[PDB]
RNA sequence: GGGUAGGUGGUAAGAACCUCAGAUCCGGAGAUUUCCGAAUGGAGCAAUCCGGUAGUUGGAAACAGCUAUCAUUAAUUGAUGAAUAAAUAGUCAAUUAAAGCAAUACGUGGUGAAGUGAAACAUCUCAGUAGCCACAGGAAAAGAAAACGAAUGUGAUUCCGUGUGUAGUGGCGAGCGAAAGCGGAACAGGCCAAACUUAUCAUUAGAUAGGGGUUGUAGGGCUUGCAAUGUGGACUUGAAAACGAUAGAAGAAGCUGUUGGAAAGCAGCGCGCAAAAGGGUGAUAGCCCCGUAUUUGAAAUUGUUUUCAUACCUAGCGAGAUCCCUGAGUAGCUCGGAAAACGUUAUUUUGAGUGAAUCUGCCCAGACCAUUGGGUAAGCCUAAAUACUAAUUAGUGACCGAUA
RNA sequence: UGAGUAACGCUUGGGAGUGAGAAUCUCCCAAACCGAUUGACUAAGGUUUCCUGGACCAGGGUCGUCCUUCCAGGGUUAGUCUGGACCUAAGCUGAGGCUGAAAAGCGUAGGCGAUGGACAACAGGUUAAUAUUCCUGUACUUACAGUUAGACUGAUGGAGUG
């Protein structure tokens, strides 16, 4: 599914309000992007994570 | 082996027509899940004479007592036709 | 235990037959009935049926047998007492054999 | 009552009892199917005693077929007429076999 | 175990047996439990077909009986091992769990309409309802203040009444509608991270296993003393006792006459009651029978409570130092949505982006600033009151009595 | 009520018999239609409707002693036939895996899936009902063991044929 692999945070369903306040259901998807996380110098899996989790990994010196 | 695959012998016009004239043919009713080889083994372990060959019949269940207040179905029968060799004729009753 | 058993003398205290003394030949606990010989004589109109070795003759005319009677209408008959009377019974347990025995309440007679 | 008597019995004697009652049950059912069973209650009595013996035999972790498969006695009596009929039948079969090949062989030679 | 003198289930008579060495029957505990079905050796058109492996018995072998085992996924462990040296991916084996169903009922979460109303209709309502799906449990959810809120104030959560159809919110239209406070039901508060310290990992530890700590009238750590050996738990094993549940035992008291097929009706004379609830008995019986009030009883299984011991947790008030720790892609902010009564806004939440501080600190008191005051976010667990009845036992009805 | 009205959905005569009762049942003789079919063998489907005896509640568009109706008993025999234990086509399922708010969709290796391919039996007789199945006669095929003689055997893979 269109979801993170480190965390489980997924899409956010909401309303698409326009002028005249017309209601139409819409879905916000997470910014899934591919990244490779080294683990004990091995198993550099190409996991699909969000940019928020990517920033967390970057500030943690690639720790997960 | 357990010899629960020999339920009941049956005597009809067809059976008595075959059960005369040199080779005798004895018709029993057997366990519907039993095979021909099991039938031959049961006859060996309970009679003592090896059958020459065995034939099997499956009679399908059918409606009985139709129109009666409570109608009922029949019971599944497997018939086995043992044929002993020439000149031998054993009795189904008396051992 | 049971108020009425198979064998003891019994009489009827209600109905057309009053003071009918008899011996109980058989007790149906489920239907609360009791067959007493000589009492409740009914005469089924015996037909003729011939489909069996015994049915080939089955000689049956005006055979009078026994009809079952409700157990409530029955009452035990006293024998030990010199003047016999109809009464109710207890269920005392005597410690000599530790077995329950019926005893009348208008006298001291066992069974 | 009966369960106490069977408990007194050993295991091997119990398996002898079960096989004998199985045979007697088969005979009773066959006689009933031939209309020759005067006493029709012995079928039920045989089955109950069979069921009881199975219960006592299953209290201990022992089966009834395997235990009798380990040791047993063979059969007898039902041998003489069987071998006579079989010998006659195979002799006839070999005579037909011999005659057929000869007929074919002499036909091909000619 | 109870309990007897009958029993072999109903349409059901008869034939033949069983039963006083205690049958049938009732209760507790077990035994057996074919095939399909989550179905799970493989398949398949469900109740069928086709097998492998390891044993054992017959055969001279094929073979045939009789047993046990053989699905997938996840976790742990061990062995083996590619591209490619090492190492992983992968492969195999062993152990432990998961699958499914139902209670036409309650709970949580995700998704989520329309008929309809507004006398049309698009904002709105219907309604976060129906439906679809996931996960349970015997309840679930919630929960111990970065709170309410305007005071010499209350001090987890939940549920009921009121506050009130109030303040408010609404093409200010149809409509929607709290949070305080007050009166009640029940009541309980606990525990981690970091400091500091111990031991071990090529100790590059930034990791593992222990001691120490759990906060707001700030708490804890650092150093130095006094007083303590207790009280209480949401807590483990046992022992004993009590109250029950699953069969039962005992259980009082009436005759005569009359109509009548039949008395129990009616009449006369009586009797018992901690029993005058009810059912049957040839009409309408307190005293004919079964029962009921009342007194009792359990070999075996099981429930609640109490006592004793036993584990685990659980403990106060000072002094000095002025040093350290207190939960970060977090709180805020911007762009689109939503939750709250609110149609988005102080408070809560998040799809994208950005991004702080460290008790003279941070958040809150309906934009916002200053003063005053309140509280300690970014970690976890939490009984009770609350929701419901497919089922078991007892019972009730100004509920129905074969078109109900 | 319509109303004892419309309708009774393509096929004649006679003789003898049964029976309480006969245009309707049984037998016989004709007669009339089918005859690339109303004839015979089977697939699919139907599921006992098949054979014998009895009955005439109901059903049969009349009648009925009779029925494909009802009751009681009986009937379907395979190494060679039709299908599995052999193989694949369209297609289905599908461990891993990919995709997707959830349910799920797609899909690899494997596994199913005939309407096709490969595989050994023919003639006659017999019962009221079965017959390449039972019986008689004559055959064939595939496995296993022992034995005789000869030969080095050669697949989970390659190739040809199919
Ligand atoms: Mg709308
Ligand atoms: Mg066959
Ligand atoms: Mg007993
Ligand atoms: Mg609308
Ligand atoms: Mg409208
Ligand atoms: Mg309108
Ligand atoms: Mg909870
Ligand atoms: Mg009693
Ligand atoms: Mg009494
Ligand atoms: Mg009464
Ligand atoms: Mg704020
Ligand atoms: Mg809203
Ligand atoms: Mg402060
Ligand atoms: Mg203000
Ligand atoms: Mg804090
Ligand atoms: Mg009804
Ligand atoms: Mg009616
Ligand atoms: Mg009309
Ligand atoms: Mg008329
Ligand atoms: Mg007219
Ligand atoms: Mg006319
Ligand atoms: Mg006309
Ligand atoms: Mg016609
Ligand atoms: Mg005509
Ligand atoms: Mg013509
Ligand atoms: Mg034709
Ligand atoms: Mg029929
Ligand atoms: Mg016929
Ligand atoms: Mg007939
Ligand atoms: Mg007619
Ligand atoms: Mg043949
Ligand atoms: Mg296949
Ligand atoms: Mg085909
Ligand atoms: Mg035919």
């Amino acid at each position: 599914a269109k979801k993170d692999q480190l965390t489980l945070r997924g899409p956010l369903y909401g309303n698409n309000r326009s002028h005249s306040k017309t209601i139409t259901r819409r879905k916000w998807n997470v910014n899934l992007q591919p990244c490779k996380v080294k683990t004990a110098d091995g198993k550099t899996t190409r996991i699909l994570v969000s940019t928020r989790t990517l920033r967390t990994l970057k500030k943690h010196n690639r720790l997960s | 082996d357990v010899t629960n695959v020999l339920l009941k012998p049956v005597l009809t016009e067809k059976v008595y027509f075959n059960q005369m004239g040199e080779t005798k043919k004895y018709v029993f009713v057997v366990n519907p899940k039993a095979s021909k080889t099991r039938v031959k083994l049961a006859f060996e372990l309970v009679y003592g004479i090896k059958p020459l060959k065995v034939n099997t019949l499956i009679r399908k269940p059918t409606t009985i007592r139709g129109g009666s207040r409570f109608p009922g179905l029949s019971k599944l029968e497997k018939l086995a036709v043992i044929t002993l060799p020439k000149g031998i004729a054993i009795s189904v009753t008396g051992e | 235990m049971q108020r009425i058993k198979k064998g003891d003398k019994v009489v009827v205290i209600t109905g057309k037959n009053k003071g009918g003394s008899g011996i109980v030949l058989k007790i149906m606990p489920a239907r609360q009935q009791a067959i007493v010989e000589g009492l409740n004589k009914v005469t089924r109109h015996k037909k003729k049926d011939q489909t069996t070795k015994r049915a080939a003759k089955q000689s049956t005319g005006k055979v009078q047998q026994e009809a079952p009677i409700f157990l409530s209408k029955l009452a035990l008959f006293d024998q030990k007492a010199k003047q016999q009377t109809i009464g109710k019974i207890k269920y005392v347990m005597d410690p000599k054999t530790n077995k329950k025995t019926r005893v009348f309440k208008k006298s001291n007679n066992t069974l | 009552t009966v369960a106490k008597e069977l408990r007194q019995k050993s295991s091997e004697e119990l398996v002898k009892l079960v096989i004998k009652l199985k045979g007697e049950l088969l005979e009773y059912r066959f006689k009933l199917a031939h209309g020759e069973l005067d006493k029709p209650h012995l079928i039920n009595q045989t089955r109950r005693l069979l069921a009881t013996i199975l219960t006592i035999l299953t209290e201990r972790k022992l089966n009834w077929q395997e235990e009798q498969a380990k040791y047993k006695l063979l059969t007898k009596k039902t041998n003489e007429a069987a071998v006579n009929a079989w010998k006659q039948h195979l002799e006839a079969n070999k005579a037909k076999l011999l005659k057929s090949r000869a007929k074919r062989e002499d036909a091909s030679k000619k």
